[PDB]
Formats: structure tokens, C-alpha cells, sequence
RNA sequence: CCUCCUAAAGAGUAACGGAGGAGCACGAAGGUUGGCUAAUCCUGGUCGGACAUCAGGAGGUUAGUGCAAUGGCAUAAGCCA
RNA sequence: GCGGGGUGGAGCAGCCUGGUAGCUCGUCGGGCUCAUAACCCGAAGGUCGUCGGUUCAAAUCCGGCCCCCGCAACCA
RNA sequence: AGGGCUACACACGUGCUACAAUGGCGCAUACAAAGAGAAGCGACCUCGCGAGAGCAAGCGGACCUCAUAAAGUGCGUCGUAGUCCGGAUUGGAGUCUGCAACUCGACUCCAUGAAGUCGGAAUCGCUAGUAAUCGUGGAUCAGAAUGCCACGGUGAAUACGU
């Protein structure tokens, strides 16, 4: 139920349980679920203790949750830090990947505006 | 006052041939201090002639204040009034690109279209010199967008600009300038 | 009584060899413990309250006492003497008890804990520190959890220094980073 | 303490994953799993470039 | 991006300067239009002067530098904001 | 004073007018210096250097 | 009607003199026994911020008194049971 | 001397009785229209004259100061 | 040569994708038309999770290639949740074209996981193989379509009447 200092949900398959934690999504659970020799469509509730320990020692091989907010925050500071043109965009928050401006951009830009 | 004037042009000439002769001089010897000293020197006498046709170009007297501009629409109309809003956003980005400092202290916009009328504050060095001489009235010909024909017609629209003066300092009354009688 | 058994026993030898101290008497002490929630949104339901004091009579074994507004703030819109919060003092065993919970397992299930600032002392050599979800201690049901409550957690100890209160909590292999 | 104001407060048993087994008094009654203890946290237990990049992925 | 296999690229002009810079230690800044050149390793301590459409604009190159290109580094358009 | 200078404001009407943009032509010329331009766009967008300065020179 | 000054170190003392309040409240806010001590600031602390609750320190009544002002109040007259 | 007032751009409420700013027009955005008005659907805008006090807390209670109104200003 | 035409408080038009269960996902398995190809289409085989890469047939084509159509059908799962809906955004790692992908290409993998739960006033298209919905091709073109031009699959409702 508690894997990586998140509870998972116990009701749902392992794969979405699984998908649950942050850098874990459906090919990472599914690599997770065969290196643990455990179905997919087993609920998390219909596990025994052991077996969680092993998705915990699979789940250990992944960088997940404070380590890889913490790594993309590096690596976004590193972007502004240095001042080049995506840092630029992730400073004044618009799209970073070359997307228009003139009209939507509405993701980075929040909510309108009003004049 | 003549010497102020002729002596400033006599050693402008002076020195725009003494220099010249000092460039050759120093383009010729490929001297590369005795260049930069030219150019120091043709610098200083370009700021000095910029500065002497500064004061012929604005010797009136508020030239240097900030100035008002007012823009009031014609005989055109309705075509008058976008013609005046045109106007309008004209000595807008003209004043945008000398880098003075403008705002509506008041505006009347047609109903149809444009504006009946603006009063814009402006800002900056010598705005009111600079601004000055575009008073007067504005002649516009082209095939107005509000005639059904699209005829070519004229339209009149007038802009005025006069210096933002400041308020005269209202004085007490000097109590040996009255005479008081009782009775 | 664990903790306590390891404090006379490697605790007060090891603090007597770094500072030196004359007498046994002069070695540091954790005086008590204080478990405090403040439930300012209570004002709007009291029921909150009652909650966060069952939280917090479940996370310390013991009941707490409800502590009141000390003067009435229009800011917070409080009046002098309406109940906005709960606390907890620990001494002796239970103290001893809860922190060696706190130490062991409570901390171990800070989501990426990464360690406790050794800045926190207050100038005396009391340690004060805040948890921000009160399921890091298991005695509170995950599933029976109704709102995301926090509490501070400060250990008031006889140290004269922050000096002496951060090698006495050390000396208890506390989790300072 | 008063009397029957306070919550049951008895001995249970703390097993971890890493085989750490701690007998504390606490309040809720079932004995403990822990998937984590102090014996175990990568920040307990102390477990817890350009250049280099750009030379390793473009050798010459 | 450029493909692995192809290798980093970096005009050949600028290439030459680098090294020529390099070999003589001078500290002159490189004036360069070679917004497209990548970033390499000997580059960093120098000051590269980077063509942003009407002006070069100084750059001095650091470790964290490497494997960009010298034109992320060279805003190519100015904007302040609207109603300003 | 104020009622003179409106007084001596001239009519925003045929036949009294500084400076004459006709669009039709492409043409803009400067009534009291003769200046004259064909880049209406660049005049209506704020080119009015031209214009002013000849102004200010003529005096 | 109450408080201070005028009022001249007992009382008292005027002016369309200088400043403010009252026309109630409380079955506890009264009696007694037992206990307790403030304002304010600083430091540390989940949400929590200038200001809530918690811990320690400095300070020592600069608080408090049901309501004006004066005189009182630590043996407290202040706070809790 | 005695009374009133001062609040989105304008005109009025909210004060009395402290906690909470409203109405009508106006402004702005989108509709309708060939277009404008009208009309329809949405928005925004006042920390309450100015200071001070009182209060846990003031558009509100108190006191100055400023402006505006009324009255009163007599026998003499 | 470098930059811009790709800006970005904002307003409008034409689209695409959705807001789920008449659906999402996984496995398996049916049925098209039309068209393009020589500095081209490129099979096969091998390597790579993949985009792709290496080697290399055939075809100026009713012959070879692009190139399994998808919706559908069968089984299983999800069980009404901002979800196993949505896929914007962003981080990291790559491929290909191209002298050269920073401004400013497309695509792939891993992670990420926004608004959105059917949209005010108002307004649009369509009378039958039509609307709706599902795939496919072409030109332009080194690379770069949610646009356009074209082709098939499934396949309605309603028209009292002026
Ligand atoms: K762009
Ligand atoms: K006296
Ligand atoms: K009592
Ligand atoms: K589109
Ligand atoms: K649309
Ligand atoms: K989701
Ligand atoms: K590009
Ligand atoms: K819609
Ligand atoms: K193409
Ligand atoms: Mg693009
Ligand atoms: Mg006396
Ligand atoms: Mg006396
Ligand atoms: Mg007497
Ligand atoms: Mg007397
Ligand atoms: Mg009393
Ligand atoms: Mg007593
Ligand atoms: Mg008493
Ligand atoms: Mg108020
Ligand atoms: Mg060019
Ligand atoms: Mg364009
Ligand atoms: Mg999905
Ligand atoms: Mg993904
Ligand atoms: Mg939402
Ligand atoms: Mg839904
Ligand atoms: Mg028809
Ligand atoms: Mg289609
Ligand atoms: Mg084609
Ligand atoms: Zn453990």
C-alpha cells in the first residue's frame, strides 16, 4: 500500500496503482510488475507483504518522486541560471518549444489576461 | 553677440579644415593614436555644431517646456474623425520614437467612427519646440470608406499645440495699495 | 524506557567527555516534550477541533488540552477566549516513549525527508520542528483520515546553548542534515 | 494521568522490511508494518558535468 | 537535434579562431556570426562576441555552456511588455 | 487673451491646411517648405522628421 | 450627580474658567477556601501571514480593574478553580 | 451661533444600531446590423473629504482640519 | 553573412482534439477505392523498445514498392472517476532530412499530466449514399499539414406545409 512514501490505491489494478507514483508511468509499472513476477490485473489488497517488498526493491532501481522533482528542478534552475533562450521562456512562462504566441499559449500564460 | 556667432563659425571652419588636414595627416602615416584623437576631435566639434543648431532651431522662448496637442476633427465628418484618430496615432508613434512621454488628458470619440476630438500631454526635452510647428490644419484626400461610392473626398482635421506654462503664484494684496473709509 | 536506558547510559558519558563538564548534574536533559495544533479554522466549526484533538490524543497516547485565544485578534477574527487550538506535554516515560516513536518511525515517513535543519534551536537549546501530515505517525488511519492536519513538535531541554542542545539531540542520532 | 480519560496506550510489536523488529507502546492496537524504520531510510543509513557529457557522447 | 553519428557541429571559421584564441591566450573577445556553432570545451574562459541580428553580443563561455549552440545565448528580439 | 488665441485659430476647412496627404497620388507635401514624400506608410506611421526639421530650418 | 485642576501642602472655596463621565451592570461580576501573576518585545516552530496556537528568553506591572478620572491595589483590589 | 452633508466617472443608498459598500446611468468585452444607435449577453471600477483618536475591529462612533449647503444674525 | 517574416497584455474568423461507457485500453481477426514512384518507390533479411539503421530484391509498373485500411467483429478489462477520460505543457534521452534544426523542422522513447464533465447572447452546414463518422491517397515538397485536392467503408433523421 506504501511504496516510495505514497500510499498507492489498494483497490485498483497493480499497474494503475503502480502508475501512481510520480516517474512511474504504464511501461515503467509494467517493467516494474515483470521484473516482480506479479499479474497486472491483481488488485494491490490481494498481495502479500513479500510480495510489495519486491515492488519496493523494483521500485528502488527508478529515479521517482523527491529525487526526480528534485532533478528536474536542477535541470530547469540550471536552464534559467544560464540565461539561454529556454531559460528566458521558463522565466517570462511561455512555451519553451518554438509554440506561437500571437494566439493560444494558454497552458504557459494561464487564465486571460484582461486588458 | 556677432562675435558669440562668427567667432563660433570662423572656428568651426577653422577646425573642420584643421582636422581634415590632421586625417590626412594621420591616414597617411597610419598613425592609429593620432586617429583616435581626430575622431575625439571631430566628435567634440560635431557635439559643438549640434549644440548651436539646437539653439537656432529652438530660440523661441518655452521651446523647452512640455506641450499640449490638440486634435480636433473637420469638414470631413465622420471622415474627418478617422482621420483625426489617424492623426492621433501618428504624433503618437512620432513621440514614441523621439522618446518623449505622452498621455490623454482628454478625448471625444466619434460615434460612427475615429474621434470628435484629443487633448495629449507630451513630455520630454524641447518637446514643445519640437512639436510646435505641426500646428496648424491637416488636408487628407482619399476614397472615404464611410461613402457608399467610395468617391474621393477631402477631409480637414486640425491639430494646435501650445507650452504647458505654469500657474502664475496668486499675491496677497499689498495692505499700501488700499484705501479704507468708514462710515 | 528505551531511550531514556540509553540516555544514562551512553547519553550523559559521551556529553560529559566533549564539554567537559564537573558534575553529572550539569549534563543536559530533555525536560519535556510539547505536541501543539493550531486549529485557527475552528472559529468556523468546532468540530475541527474535536477532530484534531483525537488526532493529536491518538499521535501522543495522552488528552489534550484545548488552548484558547490569549486576547482577541480582528485579523484572524478571534475573540479573547475561544478555543483555536490543542497541545500536549510529554514528561518522563511517555516523553521518552513518544520520542523514541518520533525518532524511529515518524521521521523514517517524512515524504522525502531529507533531514531536520540543526538551525531550529531557539537560541537556549530547545529544538523546535513542524510536521506538515499527521499520517507520518501510524497510530492515525490512512483511510479514516478526514482533513490533512500538521502539528510542531518542540523538545524543551535544560542545555544552557544551542551548542549543547544540538550534541545532546545528536548524541541520540536525531536526523539533523 | 487521570483515569479514563486517556487512550489505551499499550506494547505492540514494529516489524520492518529490513528485518528491524521494535516492541513500542502505542495506541493502536494491531501490531505494526513498516515498509521504512530508522534502520533502513537511505538518509539514515547516509546512502542518500557538461563537459563531461559532451566528451563521452561525441568521442572522437 | 544533430545526430550522434554526425558529431557536433561547429563552423570552421570559428573553429580555427577558438583554437588560434586558445593557443595564444589571448583575451580579445571573438567576434562571431556563428550563431549555429556548438559550444565545445576548450571554448570556456573566452569571450565570444555572438551576431543577434544588429549587434554582437558578449558571451563569456562556462562549463555549463558546452553543448549549446552560441546563438541560445543572444536574444534576437526585443519585447519589454505591452501596455508599458 | 485665450479668446484671441481661439479667435485667431484658423478654420479646419477648405482652403486653409499645412501640410496636404493625399493617399490616391501616394503623395505628401508640406505646404509652408515644399518638402514632399511618397512614403505615405512611413509619414502615417510617424516619419515626421522630415517634415519638423525642414520646418525648424526654415524658421 | 461623579473625577481632576483652578484651590494658595487640614477642610472648604467663584466665573457663560480648563478637561472628562453618570441616569447603569452583575445570582455572579457577591461570600469564603485554595491556587496563580501582567504588558510588551526577541528567538525557534505545519498551514500561519504584521498579528492566532506552541517553546524558551528579556522585561518587571510599562498590565489589569464591567464603564470617566483620581487615589489605591502583590498579603494583591488583578486572574483561575 | 445652530443644523446638515462629502461613498466606483455622474446622481443617489448603506451611518442611526461598528464586522457585511447597493441602485440607476456611465465605462469595457462579445453579439445583432452594410454600419451606427437602440437592443441582447457578459465584465470592470469607490480601501467612503482629510487627518487623527476609540475599538479585537470604524463608510459607520468621537475630535480637529478642508469644502459645500441651509438657517440664525435682533432691541440698537 | 546574421536577424525578421514564427514577436505577444489582447480581440475575431476557419480548423483539429476532447470533455467518455454508442467509450478507453489489450489480444485476435474480416471487408475497400483511388493514386504516386528513377537524385524515385523501395521489398526481404538483420540490428534497435521505437523513430530508424545496415545490407539489398523488384519496378518507369493491372507485374515491384509505397501498403496490415480504419470504423467493424470476438474475447477480456476498466465501472462513472477529472477517471485505465483528456493529452496540453515541461524535463531527460534520441532518429532523420538538410552545409546548417538556437532563434525556428518533423518524428521516437522515458517521465510529466493542464484546461476541459457538452459551452451566454448569438450563429452555421446538410433533403440520400446526403449529414454524421472511419480510414486512404496526391500535389507543394531535401525535410516540414490539424490546410487543400481527391478516394473508398459504415451510414441516418426529417420535410405536415408556405
Ligand atoms: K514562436
Ligand atoms: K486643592
Ligand atoms: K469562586
Ligand atoms: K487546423
Ligand atoms: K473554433
Ligand atoms: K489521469
Ligand atoms: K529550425
Ligand atoms: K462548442
Ligand atoms: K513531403
Ligand atoms: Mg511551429
Ligand atoms: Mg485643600
Ligand atoms: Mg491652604
Ligand atoms: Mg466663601
Ligand atoms: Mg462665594
Ligand atoms: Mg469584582
Ligand atoms: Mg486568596
Ligand atoms: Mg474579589
Ligand atoms: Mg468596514
Ligand atoms: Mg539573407
Ligand atoms: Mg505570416
Ligand atoms: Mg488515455
Ligand atoms: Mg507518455
Ligand atoms: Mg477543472
Ligand atoms: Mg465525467
Ligand atoms: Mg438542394
Ligand atoms: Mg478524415
Ligand atoms: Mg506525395
Ligand atoms: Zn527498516
Amino acid at each position: 500500500a506504501r511504496i516510495a512514501g505514497i500510499n498507492i490505491p489498494d483497490h485498483k489494478h497493480a499497474v494503475i496503482a503502480l502508475t501512481s507514483i510520480y516517474g512511474v508511468g504504464k511501461t515503467r509499472s509494467k517493467a516494474i510488475l515483470a521484473a516482480a513476477g506479479i499479474a497486472e490485473d491483481v488488485k494491490i489488497s490481494e498481495l502479500s507483504e513479500g510480495q510489495i517488498d519486491t515492488l519496493r526493491d523494483e521500485v528502488a532501481k527508478f529515479v521517482v518522486e523527491g529525487d526526480l522533482r528534485r532533478e528536474i528542478s536542477m535541470s530547469i534552475k540550471r536552464l534559467m541560471d544560464l540565461g539561454c533562450y529556454r531559460g528566458l521562456r521558463h522565466r517570462r512562462g511561455l512555451p519553451v518549444r518554438g509554440q506561437r504566441t500571437k494566439t493560444n499559449a494558454r497552458t504557459r500564460k494561464g487564465p486571460r489576461k484582461p486588458i | 553677440s556677432l562675435e558669440a556667432v562668427v567667432d563660433t563659425l570662423d572656428q568651426m571652419k577653422q577646425g573642420l579644415e584643421d582636422v581634415s588636414g590632421l586625417l590626412e595627416l594621420a591616414v597617411e602615416a597610419d598613425d592609429e593614436e593620432t586617429f583616435n584623437e581626430a575622431v575625439a576631435e571631430l566628435d567634440a566639434l560635431e557635439e559643438k555644431l549640434a549644440q548651436l543648431e539646437f539653439r537656432r532651431m529652438f530660440s523661441g522662448e518655452y521651446d523647452s517646456a512640455d506641450c499640449y496637442l490638440d486634435i480636433q476633427a473637420g469638414s470631413g465628418g465622420t471622415e474627418a474623425q478617422d482621420w483625426a484618430s489617424m492623426l492621433e496615432r501618428m504624433y503618437l508613434r512620432w513621440a514614441e520614437s523621439r522618446g518623449f512621454k505622452t498621455e490623454i488628458i482628454k478625448e471625444s470619440e466619434g460615434e460612427v467612427a475615429g474621434i470628435k476630438s484629443v487633448t495629449i500631454k507630451i513630455s520630454g526635452d524641447y518637446a514643445y519646440g519640437w512639436l510646435r510647428t505641426e500646428t496648424g490644419v491637416h488636408r487628407l484626400v482619399r476614397k472615404s470608406p464611410f461613402d457608399s461610392g467610395g468617391r474621393r473626398h477631402t477631409s480637414f482635421s486640425s491639430a494646435f499645440v501650445y507650452p504647458e506654462v505654469d500657474d502664475d503664484i496668486d499675491i496677497e494684496i499689498n495692505p499700501a495699495d488700499l484705501r479704507i473709509d468708514v462710515y | 524506557a528505551k531511550l531514556h536506558d540509553y540516555y544514562k547510559d551512553e547519553v550523559v558519558k559521551k556529553l560529559m567527555t566533549e564539554f567537559n563538564y564537573n558534575s553529572v548534574m550539569q549534563v543536559p536533559r530533555v525536560e519535556k516534550i510539547t505536541l501543539n495544533m493550531g486549529v485557527g479554522e475552528a472559529i468556523a466549526d468546532k468540530k475541527l477541533l474535536d477532530n484534531a484533538a483525537a488526532d493529536l490524543a491518538a499521535i501522543s497516547g495522552q488528552k489534550p488540552l484545548i488552548t484558547k485565544a490569549r486576547k482577541s485578534v480582528a485579523g484572524f477574527k478571534i475573540r479573547q477566549g475561544y478555543p483555536i487550538g490543542c497541545k500536549v506535554t510529554l514528561r518522563g516515560e511517555r516523553m521518552w516513549e513518544f520520542f523514541e516513536r518520533l525518532i524511529t518511525i515518524a521521521v523514517p515517513r517524512i515524504r522525502d525527508f531529507r533531514g531536520l535543519s540543526a538551525k531550529s534551536f531557539d537560541g537556549r537549546g530547545n529544538y523546535s520542528m513542524g510536521v506538515r501530515e499527521q499520517i507520518i505517525f501510524p497510530e492515525i488511519d490512512y483511510d479514516k483520515v478526514d482533513r490533512v492536519r500538521g502539528l510542531d513538535i518542540t523538545i524543551t531541554t535544560t542545555a544552557k546553548s544551542d551548542e549543547e542542545g544540538r550534541a545532546l539531540l545528536a548524541a541520540f542520532d536525531f536526523p539533523f542534515r | 494521568m487521570k483515569k479514563d480519560i486517556h487512550p489505551k496506550y499499550e506494547e505492540i510489536t514494529a516489524s520492518c522490511s529490513c528485518g528491524n523488529v521494535m516492541k513500542i507502546r502505542s495506541t493502536v492496537g494491531h501490531d505494526l508494518n513498516l515498509d521504512v524504520c530508522s534502520k533502513c531510510h537511505p538518509f539514515f543509513t547516509g546512502k542518500q558535468g557538461r563537459v563531461d557529457r559532451f566528451n563521452k557522447r561525441f568521442n572522437i | 537535434p544533430r545526430s550522434l553519428k554526425k558529431g557536433p557541429f561547429i563552423d570552421l571559421h570559428l573553429l580555427k579562431k577558438v583554437e588560434k584564441a586558445v593557443e595564444s591566450g589571448d583575451k580579445k573577445p571573438l567576434r562571431t556570426w556563428s550563431r549555429r556553432s556548438t559550444i565545445f570545451p576548450n571554448m570556456i574562459g573566452l569571450t565570444i562576441a555572438v551576431h543577434n541580428g544588429r549587434q554582437h553580443v558578449p558571451v563569456f563561455v562556462t562549463d555549463e555552456m558546452v553543448g549549446h549552440k552560441l546563438g541560445e545565448f543572444a536574444p534576437t528580439r526585443t519585447y519589454r511588455g505591452h501596455a508599458a | 487673451e485665450k479668446q484671441a488665441m481661439e479667435d485667431n485659430k484658423s478654420d479646419i476647412g477648405w482652403g486653409s491646411q499645412i501640410r496636404s496627404y493625399v493617399l490616391d497620388d501616394s503623395r505628401i507635401k508640406d505646404l509652408r517648405t515644399g518638402v514632399e514624400t511618397r512614403n505615405t506608410q512611413a509619414v502615417l506611421d510617424g516619419s515626421l522628421d522630415q517634415f519638423i526639421e525642414a520646418s525648424l530650418k526654415a524658421g
